[PDB]
């Protein structure tokens, strides 16, 4: 059945082997579904990222089809560009744009962002989500680890491996998917859900940007999920460290009832986003600069 | 304190 799946993937990916044109693979990241290396394009000296995913090590192998088609068919200023995909032995390799600024996690765990910076991140993420959600694509794993940066502070959404599509014929999803601390309550409750789950997860990322970590982060994942499911929306550890504007914004994201939660389209009009700085305002937060 | 997806 692994052989069965390898054959299926071969029909969908690009032919060949990118080892023929790439040099000096260096591992830079470990994900939930595989590893990520930087590589040098031999002809150009340009750098790319290569996500390598072993078909034998997935919970749901068929989710790998998301890695082949989403980045390629849903392109945007604030979404990581994919170049090509290949079957290399037992692994799916995706060659994609290298986001040399690394992940937002490295910033939120090591420094404090001001509200100009938080708004810039939120604006970039919401622009991506408004376009994806209009097309029925739900990301389902929004967290700081999924937000990548360029050297010049541009913010891009990555890691669509666990995404799903909704449409008139399939208006909601049911799968238990995401990262425990960031999961929407309706998703934890196993109710049919839609794009709204990404907005909740974004609110949890706003808490990451303010506090350094999501709520209940010291609890075991299962216990955190119970608490998210059963409790009032999680509170900031330091409410005095956020403006009434940022609190009002957050109050539109962390709404338990998905019907009352703001949509990405609606949030793009929120006065909090008026504070967003240019990508330059993000630059000094990155490791190479701080 | 785990960050792994499910
Ligand atoms: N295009 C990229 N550029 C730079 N770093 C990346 C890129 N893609 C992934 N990474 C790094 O590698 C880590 C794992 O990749 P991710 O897409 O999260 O894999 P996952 O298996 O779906 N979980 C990320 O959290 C980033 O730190
Ligand atoms: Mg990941
Ligand atoms: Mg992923």
């Amino acid at each position: 059945s692994h052989e069965q799946f390898r054959a299926a993937l071969q029909l969908v990916v690009d032919p060949g082997d990118p080892r023929s044109y790439l040099d000096n693979f260096i591992k830079i990241g470990e994900g939930s579904t595989g590893i990520v290396c930087i590589a040098t394009v031999r002809s150009s000296g340009k750098l790319v990222a290569v996500k390598k995913m072993d078909l034998r090590k997935q919970q749901r192998r068929e989710l790998l089809f998301n890695e082949v088609v989403i980045m390629r068919d849903y392109q945007h200023e604030n979404v990581v560009e994919m170049y090509n995909s290949y079957l290399v032995g037992d692994e799916l390799w995706v060659v994609m744009e290298f986001l040399e600024g690394g992940a937002l996690t490295d910033i939120v765990t090591h420094t404090r962002m001001n509200e100009e910076q938080i708004a810039a991140v939120c604006l970039a993420v919401l622009q991506a989500l408004s376009v994806l959600h209009a097309q029925g694509v739900i990301h389902r794993d929004i967290k700081s680890d999924s937000i990548l940066l360029t050297h010049d502070g541009r913010v891009k959404l990555s890691d669509f491996g666990f995404c799903a599509q909704v449409s008139k014929e399939v208006p909601r999803r049911k799968s238990l998917v995401g990262t425990p601390y960031w999961m929407a309550p309706e998703l934890i409750s196993r109710l049919p859900y839609g794009p709204e789950v990404d907005i909740w997860s974004l609110g949890i990322m706003v808490i990451e940007m303010v506090d350094g970590e999501p709520p209940y982060f010291n609890e075991p994942p299962l216990k955190a999920m119970k608490m998210i499911r059963d409790n009032l929306p999680p509170r900031l550890k330091n409410l005095h460290k956020v403006s009434p504007s940022l609190k009002g914004f957050l109050d539109r994201l962390l709404v338990r009832d998905p019907a009352q939660r703001a949509t990405a389209a609606e949030l793009l009009k929120h006065p909090f986003l008026a504070k967003a700085g240019p990508p330059a305002s993000i630059v000094p937060l990155m490791r190479q600069n701080r | 304190r785990r960050r792994r997806s499910w």
